[PDB]
C-alpha cells in the first residue's frame, strides 16, 4: 500500500480519491491519504468549498514514483509533485502516519468496484491522451476541451481522445456509403481497432477513462467521447463476442457507480435508447439493460 | 440551414443550386396474390433534380431492374438517389457544380451528406417549402420517357420551356409550382385547363402549351380557382 502526503490543507476542499470523497476544513491538520491499493491507476480530485468552479485532479500510479500534494497560493490550487529523494519521502510519510494525520483509502474487501471501472486503464495510455511529458501523473479538469471539440482553444491543455465522427471520410469508404453508414463495422474493426487502437483493450481503456473524467470532473467532452465509443460498438453488426460481453460488464459497473442525482447530465437519452432498443447490439447487453431499466427507467 | 419563405429570393440568385425530389424514385402498384396475400410490383421511377434559376431538369430514370433482388427498397431508394445526385455533380464541370443542394424531404439529408463528403463546400439543406414536385409525372412528356425506358437513362429538359425569354426565374418558378400544385390536386381538371383549347399547342421541343402572356394570366387564374375549388370540396367550405 502506497501514500500521497499533503504539505497541508490551507483551503477548505472536498477531496476525491477514486470513487470516494471527504471534506477537509480550512487549515485542518490533514496530511494525506494512505493505504492506496497498489496495482491500479488512481485519481485524486478536488472541488474547492469556496468556489465549486473547476473540479480538477490528477491521475497517477504509485508504482511510477513518490507523489505528494502541495497547495500553491499563487495559482490557487492543490498541485501534485514528485519527490525524487525516496528516503526523505519515507521519513515524512512515517511521521504523518505515526501522528495519524492521514485518511485511509476505505476499500472493502468484497469490493471490486474500482478494478471494474479501471480494468483496461493504464497510466501510459492516459499520458498520451493528456500531454505533459515532464510529469509521471496527469492533470485533468472540468473545462478541458477535446481535440474534436477544438476542431468544431489551447492545444497544449486538451484531451487527445481518438476522434470518432460517423459522417467523415474516415468512417465511410467510397462506394460503400449506405453500407458503412448503416453498419459501422468497417469503422469499428478496420479503422479503429486494427488501425488506431490495435486491440480492444486499448479501446476499452480510453472508453473507461472518458467515463471517469466525465463523472469525476463533469468534463463534457469526455462524456461525448464515452457515448461515441459505446454507440460505435452498438451500431456495428459485426463485433467479436468477447468484446460485447466485456462491454456489457464495463457499462454495468459504470451505470452502477454513477450518482443517481447526476444521471440527467451524464447520460444521453438518444444514445442509450438507440443502443439498448434499436441497434444491432440491442440484445447483447443484458446486464446493462437490466440495471438501466431498474435504476433509470425515466431515461428510457 | 433550412430554406423557407424568408430567404425565398435566394433561389434566384447567382449561386448554382439544385432541388432534389425523391418522391417518384421508388414507385409500386399494390395488388392481391392468387393466395389472397398482397404483393407489390415496382414501376419505373425518376429522380427530379431541378435548377430553379435556369429551369434545367436532370431527370434520372430509375428502371425497375435496379430493385431486383434488393431488400428494404424504400431505404435503398434514398441512398440510390444520393448516389445518382453525387454522380451527376461529379459529371459536371467544376464551374457548373452546385453550391447548394436542397432536398424536398428531410430523410434525404443523411444519404446525400454521406455521398457528398468529398464535396465539403456543397451545402446540403432541407426546405420548409411544400413543393409539388411529386406531380412531375403528371407532365405527359416526362411520364412518357419514364415509362418507356428499358434501362437506366438520364434525360435533360428545360421545365420552363422558353418562359425565361419573357419572365424572371422568380415568376417562372411560381408558375411551375402553381401548375404542379394544380396537377397534384386535380390532375384531370388541370390537364383540361391546359389543353382544352385546340388552337394552342405544345411545341415538339416543349413540355407546356404555347400560351401568350395574356393567356398565361387566364390559365394561372383558372389553376388558382381549381386549387380553391378542391379546397372547398375537401373541407366542405
Ligand atoms: C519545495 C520543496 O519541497 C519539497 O520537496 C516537499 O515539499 N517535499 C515533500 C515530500 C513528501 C511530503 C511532503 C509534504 C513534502
Amino acid at each position: 500500500m502506497n501514500t500521497v502526503p499533503f504539505t497541508s490543507a490551507p483551503i477548505e476542499v472536498t477531496i476525491g480519491i477514486d470513487q470516494y470523497s471527504f471534506n477537509v476544513k480550512e487549515n485542518q491538520p490533514f496530511h494525506g491519504i494512505k493505504d492506496i491499493p497498489i496495482g491500479h491507476v488512481h485519481v485524486i480530485h478536488f472541488q474547492h468549498a469556496d468556489n465549486s468552479s473547476m473540479r480538477y485532479g490528477y491521475w497517477f500510479d504509485c508504482r511510477m514514483g513518490n507523489f505528494y500534494i502541495q497547495y500553491d497560493p499563487k495559482d490557487g490550487l492543490y498541485k501534485m509533485m514528485e519527490e525524487r529523494d525516496g528516503a526523505k519521502f519515507e521519513n515524512i510519510v512515517h511521521n504523518f502516519k505515526e501522528r495519524q494525520m492521514m485518511v485511509s483509502y476505505p476499500k472493502i474487501d468484497e469490493d471490486d468496484t474500482w478494478y471494474n471501472l479501471t480494468e483496461f486503464v493504464q497510466m501510459d495510455k492516459i499520458r498520451k491522451i493528456v500531454r505533459k511529458d515532464e510529469n509521471q501523473f496527469s492533470y485533468v479538469d472540468s473545462s478541458m476541451t477535446t481535440v474534436q471539440e477544438n476542431e468544431l482553444s489551447d492545444p497544449a491543455h486538451s484531451l487527445n481522445y481518438t476522434v470518432i465522427n460517423f459522417k467523415s471520410r474516415e468512417a465511410i469508404r467510397p462506394g460503400h456509403e449506405m453500407e458503412d453508414f448503416l453498419d459501422k463495422s468497417y469503422y469499428l474493426n478496420t479503422v479503429m481497432l486494427q488501425g488506431i487502437f490495435k486491440n480492444s483493450s486499448n479501446y476499452f481503456g480510453e472508453l473507461q477513462f472518458a467515463f471517469l473524467n466525465a463523472m469525476f470532473f463533469g468534463n463534457y467532452g469526455s462524456s461525448l467521447q464515452w457515448h461515441a465509443m459505446i454507440e460505435l460498438i452498438c451500431s456495428s453488426a459485426t463485433v467479436p463476442k468477447h468484446m460485447l460481453d466485456k462491454l456489457d460488464e464495463i457499462l454495468y459497473y459504470q451505470i452502477k457507480t454513477l450518482p443517481e442525482q447526476y444521471s440527467d447530465i451524464l447520460l444521453n437519452e438518444r444514445v442509450w435508447n438507440i443502443c439498448l432498443y434499436s441497434s444491432f447490439q440491442k440484445n447483447s447487453l443484458h446486464n446493462t439493460e437490466k440495471i438501466m431499466e431498474n435504476k433509470y427507467p425515466e431515461l428510457l | 440551414g433550412a430554406m423557407n419563405s424568408s430567404n425565398y429570393a435566394e433561389l434566384f440568385n447567382n449561386d448554382i443550386k439544385l432541388f432534389v425530389d425523391d418522391t417518384n424514385v421508388y414507385r409500386v402498384t399494390v395488388h392481391k396474390t392468387f393466395e389472397g396475400n398482397v404483393a407489390t410490383k415496382a414501376i419505373n421511377g425518376c429522380i427530379f433534380t431541378l435548377n430553379p434559376k435556369t429551369g434545367h431538369l436532370f431527370l434520372k430514370i430509375i428502371h425497375t431492374s435496379v430493385w431486383a433482388g434488393q431488400k428494404r427498397l424504400s431505404q435503398l431508394a434514398k441512398w440510390k438517389t444520393a448516389e445518382e445526385v453525387s454522380a451527376l455533380v461529379r459529371s459536371l464541370p467544376k464551374e457548373e457544380q452546385p453550391k447548394q443542394i436542397i432536398v424536398t424531404r428531410k430523410a434525404m439529408l443523411d444519404p446525400l451528406e454521406v455521398h457528398m463528403l468529398d464535396f465539403p463546400n456543397i451545402a446540403i439543406r432541407p426546405t420548409e417549402l411544400r413543393l409539388p414536385f411529386s406531380a412531375a409525372m403528371s407532365i405527359d412528356k416526362l411520364s412518357d420517357v419514364v415509362m418507356k425506358a428499358t434501362e437506366p437513362q438520364m434525360v435533360l429538359f428545360n421545365i420552363y420551356d422558353d418562359w425565361l425569354d419573357r419572365i424572371s426565374s422568380y415568376t417562372a418558378f411560381s408558375r411551375l409550382t402553381l401548375l404542379l400544385r394544380a396537377l397534384k390536386t386535380n390532375e384531370e381538371s388541370a390537364k383540361m385547363i391546359l389543353l382544352s383549347d385546340p388552337t394552342i399547342t405544345i411545341k415538339s421541343y416543349h413540355l407546356w402549351p404555347s400560351f401568350t402572356d395574356e393567356q398565361w394570366i387566364t390559365i394561372e387564374s383558372q389553376m388558382r380557382d381549381l386549387i380553391l375549388t378542391e379546397y372547398g370540396r375537401k373541407y366542405n367550405v
